[PDB]
C-alpha cells in the first residue's frame, strides 16, 4: 500500500534535471533505500529508461549519461538475484492455501483476500497488467459490496504509477455504478479523491477544486497519499478556479488547513502566495510565486504537465485585479509595486493582451497605462450572439442531414 | 428586437424536432407496407375467384 | 516549336500593362495560367520585374516598389512605355490611404510621400484632384465629403440602408404566409 | 473597488476618483443566456433521436 | 473448371439486372433505378475481379446482340483472345426463358430491345478496366464508340442516369493519361474531352434529367482549375444551370470545392469561406473517402490565413490527420506570430508538398497577411506608440515603411486607427461600447434571415417523403 | 480549339479580319460559346452594317450563343 | 480534425450501400487517399513533438503554452536584476 506512490512520488523528482540540485539529491536517497528493502526490482529497471536525456544515470546495467549529476543511483546484480528468489516463494505459498480453500469449502471470503495479497504483491513489484488479473478473481467469488469497490480503486491506482492518465479514467467509470450499490458514504470519500487526484492530473481543474476542497474536511485513505500532500493540491485548484469572495472563504479560513499549520516548505509557500493574491501585497506575491514554481508545481505528478499554464495565468491575474481598480496607472508606480523594470513590463503585458484577460491597452507615449472598459450592456451583447453562433451552426448542420434523407 | 430573434431561433429546434419524427415514422411504414403487399395478393385473388 | 527568344519579353509587357490600368483581379488570374510556361523552362529572368512590383505592392512597401521602378530604366529591352504610367498609379494609389491617416499634412511632407521632384507640381496635383492648399496644410476631407455628398444626391437609397419599419414589416410577413 | 462597496475606479493620473452605482447588468440579458443555454443541450438529445435516419 | 465458374458470374449478374430492368420497363420511375445502380457498382467490381476475366463476353451472349457480341470480342482480344464456353450452348442460358428475351421471339421480326442493354454494358466495360488497371491502348478504343453510341439514338430518363457515371470515367481515365506523361497528343484530346460534355449538357437541359447535369458541370469545372484558366471558370458559374433538385451530396461537395479554390486566386475570400466550409459538411465522413476529404481541410485552414483571420491551433493537433495536416501548422503559426523570418524558411521547407495540393500560389499573397497580423498586435497591445518603436519591435526599415503599411491596411480597416503625422505615433481608434450605437439592428436581422431560410427550407422537405409513404399502399 | 484568338479578331481593324472572325465563331461555338456571350456587342454592330453582307452570319452566330445561354 | 465540430459531423454521415460508391469515386478523383506522400518523403516523419506536450502530438485539452517559451526563468534573473539597480538609485 504504502511504498506504491510514495517511491513513484521521489522517482519523478529524481528523473527531472530542472528542479533544483539539492532537492534531486535528498529525493534519490529514499528511492534507492526502498527499491532493496521493498523489492520493486522490476519497476526500478524501468525508470533506467525514464531519464535517458536527463542526468544522475549511473546504473551498471542500464544506459548511463556523460554528466552523472547524482549516485543515489546504482544497479546491483543482488537486486536481480532476490528476485528470481521471492518471486517464488510468495508464488508457492498462497497457491497452496487458495487449494486448500478449494478442498474444504471456504473460498467464498478466502481465495479472494488470497488474490488480493497476489495483486498487492503484483503491484509492489511494478507489473499492473498481472495486478489486475489478480484482482479479477477476487470479483468472481461472492464478497460484499464494499470489499468490491475497495478493489477496483486499487486497479485505478496503478495507473498513477505509471503516470497514465487513461489508464486512471477507464477504471474509475466502473466505481461509479458500483458506489451506489453499497451507498457507503466512507469509500465515496475515496472516490471524492482518487477522483481529484484524477482530476488534478489532466488539464482541466475545475472539477478538481470541487472535489478536493471537500476532501479536507473528511479523507479516509486506503492506499491514498497523505493529508500535508492532499492539503496542498487543495490549494493550487482553489486558487485557478475561484476569485476574491470566494477564495477567502475556501482556503483560508478552513478550519482544517487554519489547524494543520504549515512546517514543510510545499505547503507553506502554496500558502502565503494564496493570501497575498487576496492581500494585494504584490510585492511579495512575486517571491511566493517563483517559490511556487520549484517547490510546489514541478515535482508533483498532477502538475509537471500544467506548472508552464499555471504561472502563466498566475502573471494574468494579478495584474488584471489591480486593473479593475484603476482607470489610469502610470508605469513607474505599476513596474515599482511588481519589483520590476517599465521596460520588462512592457514586454510581459506585450505578450497577455492579444489574448487577452487584462481588458487594458498602453499609451507608451504620455506615460500612462490606460484601462478600457467594455463592461456594460456591451458585454452581456456579445456573450449572447457568440453563444447563439453555434446554435446556428448545429441547427444548420443536422437539417442538412436529414433533409438529404 | 433581441427577444424578437431569441424566439425566432427557438421554434426552429421545435419544428426541426417535427422534421426528424415524419421521416422516423416513414422508415416504420415502409416494413409495414412490404409485408401488406403479400396480404393484397390473397385479397386481389378473392375479388377474381369470386 | 512552342517558344522563342521573343516570347519570355512578350509575357513581361503584357503583366505591365494589366498593373498600369490597375486591373488588380485579372494580374493574379492570368499569373495562375502563366505559371507553367516560365516556371523554370523560360523561367523568370525578365518576368521579374512585374512578379517582385507586385510582391512589394501586395506587402504595401509602396519604397521597394518606387525604387524598382528607379532602378528599372537603365534596363531597357521597351518596358518605359509601363513604368511611365506605373509611376502615376502608385501615387494615386498613396493619395486614397492618406485621407484616412490625416486631414493634413504639410506641403513638404507631401512631397515625399506622393513622389514628385517640384513643389509646384505637388501643388497643382492636390488642386485637380479637390484638396485646397490653405496655410500650407492639405485638407484631404474635402473630397471625401464631395463624394459622400454625391452618393446621397442620387436615389436608389432608402431600401439599400433600410428603415426600422421596412425591417419590422418584413417579419410579420415572412410568419403569415 | 475589489470588495465593491461602491465599485467605482481611481483614476490616478489626474487623482480623481469617479464612484460608479449604475447597473451594467439588465434581466432579459441574463434570462436569455440560460435560454440559449437550454437549446444547446436539447438539439444534442435530438440528435441521437435522428441517428436511426442515418 | 472455367465452365462453372463464368456460369456463376452470369448468374449472379442476372439478379442484378432484373432489379433495375424490372422497373424501367414498366415506366421510368427515375428515382428508385438511380440508388440501385450505386449498389450495383459495388457488388460487380467484385464479381467481375474474381472468378477468371471472361465473364463480360458471356453475360454478353446470354442477352440479344445486334453488333454486342462483336464489340465484346475485341476489347477481350486485346488482353489476349477468349471465345472458349463463350459461344452458344454453352454461354447460352437463354433457350425460352423471358427475362433474358424469348428466343422465338428475337429470331422472328423487327422491334428492337438493344437500348437499355447496350448502355448497361458499357458500364460493365469502363468498371473492368478501372480494376484492371490498364488504361491506353483499351481505353482510346472504347471511348470513340461509346460517344457516337449515346448520340445515335435518342436517350430516355433512366439512360441519362447511366452515362452520368459512364463521363465519370472517360473523364478521369484520361486525366491520369495526361497527366502521365505529354506528347502532342495529349493536348489534342483534351480538346476532344471538353467539346463532348459541353453539347452533352445542352442535350440534358432539355430531358430533364438533373443527375447528368450535376456531374458535367463538377467535370468540367476540375478541367479549367487543373489547367490553371481562371477566366473560363468565371464564365461558366454566372451562366448558370447548376441543378439543386437531384443530385447526391457528393455532387454539392465537389461543386463546393471547385467554386471555392476559384474564387480565393482572383481576391474573394469572403465566398469561398462560405462555399469550403459547406463542402466538407456535404461530403460523407468515412475512411474510405478520406482522399476527398484531406484535400478540403489543407483548403480551407489556407483560405482562413487569406481573410486576415486565423484557424485554431487545437485544429491540426487533435486530427488524426496530423501527419498531412504537418505543413500548415507551421504556416499557421509563423503568421500568428507575425514573425516574417519564420515564414519565409517555412514556405521554401515545404514547397515541395504545398505544390503537389497547389496551395504554393496562396501561399506568396499570404505574406501580405503576415505583416498584418504583426503590426495588429502592436496596435492592440500598445494604443499609443511611435512608428520608432514598432521599428524596433518588428524589424521595420524606418518610419516611413511602416507608415505606408498602415496607411494602406487602414483604407481596408483591418488594423483599425489612425496616425497621427505631427507628434510620430499611430493612435488605435477601437474602443467598443456600440450599444450606444443603432448598430445591432443591421447585425440582428442578418441572424433573423439565417433562422428565416431554416423555417422556409424544413416546411417544404417534410411532407415530401410523408405525401410519396401515404400514396403507395399499407396496411 | 480555345476562344482567346476569336475575341482578337472582332477588335482587330480591317474588313477582311472581322468577316474571319464570323466564320470561325460559329464553326466551333458548343466548346467556346462562354467566351462569346460576354462580347456580344461587336455581333451586334456586324449585324447593323449594311457594309457587310455577313450580316445575316453575325444575327445567326447571334441564335446560337443565346442557346447555349439559356435565354 | 475539420470545420466546426469534428465530433457532430462524423456521426451525421455513416456507410450505406448508395454511400459506398460515392467514396471510392471521390477518392480516385485526385487519386489514393494522399496520406502516403507524407510518409515516402520523410521515410519516417520527424514533427514538433519536442517543444512541449500540447504540441503537434496532443491527446489532451491544449494549454496554448508552445507558441511561448518559459518566462518564469527570466523572471528570476528580472527580479534581481531591478534589487540591484534599485537599491544605489
Amino acid at each position: 500500500r504504502v511504498p506504491n506512490y510514495e517511491v513513484s512520488e521521489k522517482a519523478f523528482l529524481l528523473t527531472q534535471s530542472k528542479v533544483s540540485i539539492e532537492q534531486r539529491k535528498e529525493a534519490a536517497e529514499f528511492v534507492l533505500a526502498k527499491i532493496k528493502e521493498e523489492e520493486m526490482a522490476p519497476y526500478y529497471k524501468y525508470l533506467c529508461e525514464e531519464y535517458l536525456v536527463n542526468n544522475g544515470q549511473s546504473d551498471l546495467e542500464h544506459d548511463e549519461k556523460s554528466d552523472s549529476l547524482n549516485e543515489w543511483i546504482k544497479f546491483d546484480q543482488e537486486l536481480y538475484n532476490e528476485l528470481c528468489k521471492k518471486n517464488e516463494s510468495k508464488i508457492k505459498e498462497l497457491n497452496e492455501k487458495i487449494q486448500k480453500l478449494e478442498e474444504d469449502d471456504e473460498g467464498e471470503l478466502e481465495q479472494a483476500q488470497a488474490w488480493i495479497n497476489l495483486g498487492e504483491y503484483y503491484a509492489q513489484i511494478g507489473d499492473k497488467d498481472n495486478a489486475e488479473k489478480t484482482l479479477g478473481k477476487s470479483l468472481s467469488k461472492a464478497i460484499s459490496t464494499g470489499a468490491k469497490i475497495d478493489v477496483m480503486l486499487t486497479i485505478a491506482r496503478l495507473g498513477f504509477f505509471y503516470n497514465d492518465q487513461l489508464y486512471v479514467k477507464e477504471k474509475l467509470e466502473a466505481v461509479n455504478s458500483m458506489i451506489e450499490k453499497g451507498g457507503d458514504w466512507e469509500r465515496r470519500n475515496r472516490y471524492k479523491t482518487y477522483y481529484g487526484i484524477h482530476c488534478l492530473a489532466v488539464r482541466n481543474f475545475k472539477e478538481a477544486a470541487k472535489l478536493l476542497v471537500d476532501s479536507l474536511a473528511t479523507f479516509t485513505s486506503i492506499e491514498l497519499t497523505s493529508y500535508e500532500s492532499i492539503a496542498t493540491y487543495a490549494s493550487v485548484t482553489g486558487l485557478f478556479t475561484l476569485e476574491r469572495t470566494d477564495l477567502k472563504s475556501k482556503v483560508i479560513d478552513s478550519p482544517e488547513l487554519l489547524s494543520l499549520i504549515s512546517t514543510t516548505a510545499a505547503l507553506q509557500s502554496i500558502s502565503s502566495l494564496t493570501i497575498s493574491l487576496y492581500a494585494s501585497d504584490y510585492a511579495s506575491y512575486f517571491p511566493y510565486l517563483l517559490e511556487t514554481y520549484a517547490n510546489v508545481l514541478i515535482p508533483c505528478k498532477y502538475l509537471n504537465r500544467h506548472a508552464d499554464f499555471f504561472v502563466r495565468e498566475m502573471r494574468r491575474k494579478v495584474y488584471a485585479q489591480l486593473l479593475e481598480s484603476y482607470k489610469t496607472l502610470s508605469l513607474k508606480s505599476m513596474a515599482s509595486a511588481f519589483g520590476v523594470s517599465v521596460a520588462f513590463l512592457d514586454n510581459d503585458l506585450g505578450k497577455f493582451i492579444p489574448n487577452k484577460q487584462l481588458n487594458c491597452v498602453i499609451d507608451r507615449v504620455n506615460g500612462i497605462v490606460e484601462t478600457n472598459r467594455p463592461d456594460n450592456k456591451n458585454a452581456q451583447y456579445h456573450l449572447l450572439v457568440k453563444q447563439g453562433d453555434g446554435l446556428l451552426t448545429k441547427l444548420q448542420k443536422y437539417g442538412a442531414a436529414v433533409r438529404l434523407t | 428586437i433581441n427577444i424578437s430573434n431569441n424566439l425566432q431561433k427557438a421554434l426552429t429546434v421545435k419544428t426541426n424536432d417535427e422534421l426528424m419524427v415524419i421521416y422516423i415514422s416513414n422508415l416504420v411504414r415502409s416494413i409495414i407496407a412490404f409485408d401488406d403487399l403479400i396480404e393484397n395478393k390473397i385479397q386481389n385473388k378473392k375479388i377474381q375467384e369470386q | 516549336l512552342s517558344e522563342s527568344d521573343k516570347k519570355s519579353k512578350l509575357i513581361s509587357l503584357y503583366l505591365l500593362n494589366l498593373l498600369s490600368q490597375n486591373n488588380t483581379t485579372k494580374f493574379h488570374s492570368e499569373l495562375q495560367y502563366l505559371d507553367k510556361h516560365i516556371k523554370n523552362l523560360e523561367d523568370d529572368s525578365l518576368l521579374s520585374y512585374p512578379i517582385k512590383l507586385d510582391r512589394w505592392l501586395m506587402e504595401g512597401s509602396y519604397q521597394k516598389a518606387w525604387d524598382l521602378l528607379q532602378s528599372g530604366s537603365q534596363n531597357i529591352s521597351e518596358f518605359d512605355s509601363f513604368t511611365d504610367i506605373l509611376k502615376s498609379a502608385i501615387r494615386d494609389e498613396i493619395a486614397k490611404n492618406t485621407e484616412l491617416s490625416y486631414d493634413f499634412l504639410p506641403l513638404s511632407n507631401i512631397k515625399a510621400l506622393l513622389f514628385f521632384n517640384n513643389e509646384k507640381e505637388t501643388e497643382k496635383f492636390a488642386l485637380e484632384r479637390n484638396w485646397p492648399i490653405v496655410n500650407s496644410k492639405v485638407y484631404f476631407n474635402n473630397q471625401s465629403k464631395e463624394k459622400a455628398d454625391y452618393e446621397d444626391e442620387m436615389m436608389h437609397e432608402e431600401d439599400q440602408k433600410t428603415n426600422i419599419i421596412e425591417k419590422a414589416m418584413d417579419y410579420a410577413i415572412s410568419i403569415e404566409n | 473597488i475589489l470588495d465593491k462597496i461602491f465599485y467605482g475606479v481611481l483614476d490616478q493620473g489626474n487623482g480623481w476618483l469617479y464612484v460608479y452605482e449604475t447597473p451594467n447588468q439588465d434581466a432579459t440579458y441574463d434570462s436569455a443566456l440560460e435560454l440559449v443555454g437550454q437549446l444547446n443541450k436539447v438539439v444534442d438529445q435530438l440528435f441521437e433521436k435522428a441517428s436511426v435516419l442515418y | 473448371l472455367h465452365h462453372s465458374e463464368k456460369k456463376y458470374a452470369e448468374e449472379d449478374q442476372v439478379q442484378e439486372l432484373l432489379k433495375v430492368l424490372n422497373e424501367i420497363s414498366k415506366t421510368t420511375l427515375t428515382l428508385d433505378p438511380r440508388y440501385i445502380w450505386r449498389s450495383l457498382k459495388d457488388l460487380s467490381s467484385l464479381r467481375n475481379q474474381e472468378l477468371l476475366n471472361a465473364e463480360t463476353l458471356c453475360f454478353t451472349v446470354n442477352v440479344l446482340y445486334p453488333d454486342s457480341s462483336s464489340f465484346k470480342k475485341n476489347l477481350l482480344k486485346f488482353i489476349t483472345s477468349n471465345h472458349k464456353s463463350s459461344v452458344p450452348g454453352s454461354a447460352e442460358l437463354r433457350n425460352s426463358y423471358p427475362a433474358s428475351f424469348y428466343s422465338v421471339n428475337t429470331e422472328k421480326k423487327t422491334i428492337e430491345v438493344t437500348a437499355e442493354i447496350n448502355c448497361f454494358m458499357h458500364l460493365l466495360v469502363q468498371l473492368f478496366l478501372w480494376d484492371s488497371k490498364e488504361l491506353e491502348q483499351l481505353v482510346e478504343f472504347n471511348r470513340k464508340v461509346v460517344i457516337p453510341n449515346l448520340l445515335c439514338y435518342y436517350n430516355l430518363r433512366s439512360l441519362n442516369l447511366i452515362n452520368a457515371k459512364l463521363w465519370f470515367y472517360i473523364y478521369l481515365s484520361h486525366e491520369t493519361l495526361a497527366r502521365s506523361s505529354e506528347e502532342i497528343n495529349s493536348d489534342n484530346q483534351n480538346i476532344i474531352l471538353r467539346s463532348t460534355m459541353m453539347k452533352f449538357l445542352k442535350i440534358a437541359s432539355l430531358k430533364h434529367d438533373n443527375e447528368t447535369k450535376a456531374m458535367l458541370i463538377n467535370l468540367i469545372l476540375r478541367d479549367f482549375l487543373n489547367n490553371g484558366e481562371v477566366d473560363s471558370a468565371s464564365d461558366f458559374i454566372s451562366k448558370l444551370e447548376y441543378p439543386h433538385t437531384d443530385v447526391s451530396s457528393s455532387l454539392e461537395a465537389r461543386y463546393f470545392f471547385y467554386l471555392s479554390k476559384i474564387n480565393a486566386i482572383q481576391l474573394d475570400y469572403s465566398t469561398a469561406n462560405e462555399y469550403i466550409i459547406a463542402a466538407i459538411r456535404k461530403a460523407p465522413h468515412n475512411s474510405k473517402s478520406l482522399g476527398f476529404l484531406q484535400q478540403s481541410n489543407k483548403l480551407h485552414c489556407c483560405i482562413q490565413l487569406l481573410m486576415g483571420d486565423i484557424p485554431e491551433l487545437s485544429f491540426f493537433h487533435q486530427s488524426n490527420m496530423q501527419k498531412s495536416l504537418l505543413p500548415y501548422y507551421h504556416l499557421t503559426k509563423a503568421v500568428k506570430l507575425g514573425d516574417l523570418k519564420k515564414f519565409t524558411s517555412t514556405i521554401t521547407k515545404y514547397k515541395q508538398l504545398l505544390l503537389k495540393d497547389d496551395t504554393y500560389q496562396l501561399c506568396v499573397r499570404l505574406r501580405s497577411n503576415v505583416i498584418k497580423t504583426g503590426i495588429r498586435i502592436i496596435s492592440l497591445t500598445y494604443k499609443k506608440i511611435s512608428l520608432r518603436d514598432i521599428c524596433l519591435k518588428l524589424n521595420l526599415d524606418s518610419e516611413q515603411t511602416v507608415e505606408y503599411m498602415v496607411s494602406r491596411a487602414i483604407r481596408d480597416g483591418v488594423i483599425e486607427a489612425k496616425i497621427n503625422h505631427e507628434d510620430g505615433f499611430i493612435e488605435t481608434t477601437e474602443l467598443l461600447n456600440i450599444y450606444d450605437s443603432e448598430d445591432p439592428q443591421q447585425v440582428f436581422d442578418e441572424r433573423i434571415k439565417f433562422a428565416n431560410q431554416l423555417h422556409d427550407e424544413y416546411l417544404v422537405s417534410m411532407r415530401y417523403p410523408e405525401d410519396k409513404k401515404t400514396q403507395q399502399n399499407e396496411k | 480549339t480555345t476562344a482567346a484568338p476569336l475575341l482578337a479578331l472582332l477588335r482587330e481593324n480591317q474588313d477582311s479580319v472581322k468577316t474571319y472572325a464570323l466564320e470561325s465563331i460559329n464553326n466551333v461555338v458548343d466548346q467556346l460559346w462562354s467566351e462569346i456571350s460576354n462580347e456580344l456587342p461587336d455581333i451586334e454592330a456586324l449585324y447593323d452594317d449594311d457594309t457587310f453582307s455577313d450580316r445575316e452570319m453575325a444575327a445567326l452566330i447571334a441564335s446560337k450563343v443565346y442557346y447555349n445561354l439559356g435565354e | 480534425m475539420s470545420t466546426d465540430v469534428a465530433a457532430a459531423q462524423a456521426q451525421s454521415k455513416i456507410d450505406l450501400t448508395k454511400k459506398k460508391n460515392e467514396e471510392i469515386n471521390k477518392k480516385s478523383l485526385e487519386e489514393d487517399d494522399e496520406f502516403e506522400d507524407f510518409p515516402i518523403d520523410t521515410w519516417a516523419n520527424g514533427e514538433t513533438i519536442k517543444s512541449n506536450a500540447v504540441t503537434q502530438t496532443n491527446i489532451w485539452e491544449e494549454n496554448w503554452d508552445d507558441v511561448e517559451v518559459d518566462d518564469d526563468f527570466t523572471n528570476e534573473l528580472k527580479a534581481e536584476l531591478d534589487r540591484y539597480k534599485r537599491e544605489n538609485q
